[PDB]
């Protein structure tokens, strides 16, 4: 019921700009906690950047601090992603992942990270450099 | 936007609009019915729309006809009012299906179709109730539909009829099949028809509206079941004749059909005598009040009582009444008056209702549950508030048993909580059952003290005394009219009684166990009744395979009256 | 001999039991079935439970009765909360996640999901309310997510002091207690007869019989008669035609159109002709009125 | 064709325990109705099909005999009920039963 596919990638010149996009479809869960992740070879997957479901509370890496840019559209259950200015370290497997929210503490809050329900086929993104 | 006008002329109904009143198979046999239908020639507005008001009144039901080829006409809206303030009725045609909506839309000045968009049919829809779906009813002719909500049941029936080349609607006979039945139930006071533009392109159209009315009708079935013909019940008297002998032919002779009154037309008010008005001053402004615990009560009858100069005498801010109404007060009249005028706390203001409980209700004033009557309550902490603080005010705090309604308590004494006597000491488990008012002008809302007047009225078991100036307008003499005499409803020519009822009479028994004269209470007149004329009515026709004429006879009554 | 309605369709209660899938117990999905043959004898091959529960009606009485719409309410809950799955139940379910009118009027069917709800980790997709300023009126649920605030200063947004998060997320694990093993709950509801109903059981017309005296009981419609064919031409949509008495006699058929004809059956009077008593014991009979062939 | 006289009185005090009360039942299922005025006493397992029940409460297999539940906390029409109905036999015999009328 619940699928997460991803559209957009290809290889750029370094300084360029990409748009990513991962629809998900069938999600059902009330609140939760959407995250990107990518994995170059020979490194392991780690979080990127995530933003929060109820009002967009944004969260990121120090990495992508600036260049990476993202938005979250209830209309189609579709998350943008938005990459300027990328740089040859940047050459990963990109992924799109769902997971619920956490319930500690009797409040509201979104984590990324690990101990994620769902993932996606994945996306190359490559920087001729 | 207004891109639409329109013009009405007028036309005869001939004999159209016969629908099968009941989906049943018969043969060869004549059914008498009564039900709505369209009275045969009757008034009818032919309405062309060229490109306006098409706020067209619904009514009980509505006939709609019209003879384009085009399919320029699409579905039906109904409704009481037509905004978002109420429900109304979707009904759309379409070449596929057909969808009916119930809900609070926003419709313009002109719903269309933009041709394939209902947006400027309405904004939006908030608070919706039904929705459905079905198979569309309209597939050189003439169409033509009836509909019609009875018991909360909205009906639809339709034919569609070849014509030949004709100017007016022709004659014959063509009945009506049923087509859909739904559960809406609202009020639909009017109607409004959607017609459907490309784009805009001029466009031209014509149709044909009219309403019913319930009558008797009769048809004549064929060997097939097919409605052949049908006789309306009241249209002329041979009509009438022909319903009553329940034949399509009537042969020489006179007979009998119905009899005829004269119908009354006003009504006569005769209310109790008056002579005086009811002191109201004296109870909501005499600078005291009594205590709750020892409450006045005045008695007020023989009097007008006159509620609108109340708000003059106190500034109270409104009535609160269970068995009668603030405004209605001057119209009803009652036998007997009691005012209880008392001061209590501001938070006890919320105490007097029935079925209520609290230190006030049941230890200083009880109502009973079945109370009729207007309470008044102001603040009155300019008058009974001090600042040292008064103390005449007093409440009972102790009593055995709850008081019983409308009853006082003024006896005073030592309340006794122990098994050893009081003895007249208060001394240990001895106390004393009145408690002061604590009232000062800088106290609270809830503590500031509250005077409320309490206005019980009996209702109408002996003699009625107290109530509004009515006159007793005189029923001029010669009128057949209603007259409604303290729970008597009756009707009559009634002139002016010479009989002599003595002092003690109020009403005259006839030999037929009926009264023929009355009383009025506000002048001491006896008046004479006789009843409204009346009789038979005979038609006198030869053969009906000779001609159509008759000729009525009124029985017993000279060219006088109607 | 009886009547039933034209309904050919059959219920679909093969996706309602399972789906792979249930929704939580706060937003407890909720399906309408209408316009179908329902039998509730597939039921029992569909999940794997013990007994129906059933208050209005029994379990063995519902393929006779004919319901206007059916309503089937599925969820999944804690072990122990079965329970709560009651009429007039108190408790967090009872009154803040699902409440049921005290007039129910049908079946409840609860059945343990140990072997798909439950994960080595921790399953945490089923979440439940926690707190709620009022009760829950019956037939009554809560989609809106808010942070609950038990303290005079307004919660801001932020999850501080005297604030608090109404959705406790189920804790299952495949070595937890019976009581708090995960449970699928189907919760069915009927309606009477107030409209024409379209849910009951596939019982023939009792395959209409011709040519004989027959009692019957045609849709509450008590009595006897003779039914041979007819000639008559029934418009679309008749279902009972009279006579000049009033009383019906030309029918159609609920499941299968046909036009018919009814007569009485035939009956008479019988007098006995006889000589004096003093004179012999020998007597006639007599039918009157009737062709010597029937008797 | 009843004639006689019925006293019902709510006894809810004390037929009702904090445990729950299970000490009255009901027959639920039965092969004919009852005649009027009779009970019914014998206790099996009612059979709904066609295979025997053979004494097992098993599929097809039901107990016509369910425990009341009382509780001083349920609703009116759930409390218990105490119930006492006089009948008359009226005049066929010599009449045995009537008021102290002086002879
Ligand atoms: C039709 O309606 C008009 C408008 O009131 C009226 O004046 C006219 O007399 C009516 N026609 C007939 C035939 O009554
Ligand atoms: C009635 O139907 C028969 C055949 O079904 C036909 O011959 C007859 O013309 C019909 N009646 C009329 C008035 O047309």
């Amino acid at each position: 019921q619940v699928q997460l596919q991803e559209s957009g990638g290809g290889l750029v010149q370094p300084g360029g700009s990409l748009r990513l996009s991962c629809a998900a479809s069938g999600f059902t869960l009330d609140d939760y906690a959407i995250g990107w992740f990518r994995q170059a070879p020979g490194k392991e997957r780690e979080g990127v950047l995530c933003i929060s479901a109820s009002g967009g509370s944004t969260l990121y890496a120090d990495s992508v601090k600036g260049r990476f840019t993202i938005s979250r559209d209830k209309d189609k259950n579709t998350v943008y992603l938005q990459m300027n200015s990328l740089k040859p370290e940047d050459t990963a497997v990109y992924y799109c992942a769902a997971a619920g929210r956490l319930d500690l503490g009797s409040g509201y809050v979104c984590y990324g990270y690990y101990g994620t329900d769902y993932w996606g086929k994945g996306t190359q993104v490559t920087v001729s450099s | 936007v207004n891109l639409i006008t329109r013009t009405q002329s007028y036309t005869n109904s001939f004999t159209r609009g016969v629908y099968y009143p009941d989906k049943v198979f018969r043969s060869s046999v004549l059914h008498s019915t009564q039900d709505l239908f369209l009275p045969f020639f009757s008034n009818v507005t032919w309405f062309h729309a060229i490109h306006d008001n098409p706020a067209l009144p619904f009514n009980d039901g509505v006939y709609f006809a019209s003879t384009e080829k085009s399919n320029i006409i699409r579905g039906w809206i109904f409704g009481t009012t037509l905004d978002s303030k109420t429900q109304s009725l979707l009904i759309v045609n379409n070449a596929t299906n057909v969808v009916i909506k119930v809900c609070e839309f926003q419709f313009c000045n002109d719903p269309f179709l933009d041709v394939e968009s209902e947006f400027r049919v309405y904004s939006s829809a908030n608070n919706c109730t039904f929705e459905y779906v079905s198979q569309p009813f309209l597939m050189k002719n003439l169409r033509e539909f009836v509909f019609k909500n009875i018991d909360g049941y909205f009906k639809i029936y339709s034919k569609h009829t070849p014509i030949n080349l004709e100017r007016d609607l022709p004659q014959g006979f063509s009945a009506l099949e049923p087509l859909v039945d739904l559960p809406i139930g609202i009020n639909i006071t009017r109607f409004q028809t959607l017609l459907a533009l490309h784009r805009w392109t001029a466009g031209a159209a014509a149709y044909y509206v009219g309403y019913l009315q319930p009558r008797t009708f009769l048809l004549k079935y064929n060997e097939n079941g097919t409605i052949t013909d049908a006789v309306d019940c009241a249209l002329d008297p041979l009509s009438e004749t022909k319903c009553t002998l329940k034949s399509f032919t009537v042969e020489k002779g006179i007979y009998q059909t119905s009899n005829f009154r004269v119908q009354p037309t006003e009504s006569i008010v005769r209310f109790p005598n008056i002579t005086n008005l009811c002191p109201f001053h004296e109870v909501f402004n005499a600078t005291t009040f009594a205590s709750v615990y020892a409450w006045n009560r005045k008695r007020i009858s023989n009097c007008v009582a006159d509620y609108s100069v109340i708000y003059n005498f106190a500034p109270f801010f409104a009535f609160k009444c269970y068995g009668v109404s603030p405004t209605k007060l001057n119209d009803l009249c009652f036998t007997n008056v009691y005012a209880d005028s008392f001061v209590i706390r501001g938070n006890e203001v919320s105490q007097i209702a029935p079925g209520q409980t609290g230190n006030i209700a049941d230890y200083n004033y009880k109502l009973p549950d079945d109370f009729t009557g207007c309470v008044i309550a102001w603040n009155s902490n300019k008058l009974d508030s001090k600042p040292s603080g008064n103390y005449n005010y007093l409440y009972r705090l102790f009593r055995k048993s709850k008081l019983k309604p409308f009853e006082r308590d003024i006896s005073t004494e030592i309340y006794q909580a122990g098994n050893k006597p009081c003895n007249g000491v208060a001394g240990p488990n001895c106390y004393s059952p009145l408690q002061s008012y604590g009232f000062r002008p800088t106290y609270g809302v809830g503590h500031q003290p509250y005077r409320v007047v309490v206005l019980s009225f009996e209702l109408l078991h002996a003699p009625a005394t107290v109530c509004g100036p009515k006159k007793s307008t005189n029923l001029v003499k010669n009128k057949c009219v209603n007259f409604n005499f303290n729970g008597l409803t009756g009707t009559g020519v009634l002139t002016e009684s010479n009989k002599k009822f003595l002092p003690f009479q109020q009403f005259g028994r006839d030999i037929a166990d009926t009264t023929d004269a009355v009383r009025d209470p506000q002048t001491l007149e006896i008046l004479d009744i006789t009843p409204c004329s009346f009789g038979g009515v005979s038609v006198i026709t030869p053969g009906t395979n000779t001609s159509n004429q008759v000729a009525v006879l009124y029985q017993g009554v000279n060219c006088t009256e109607v």
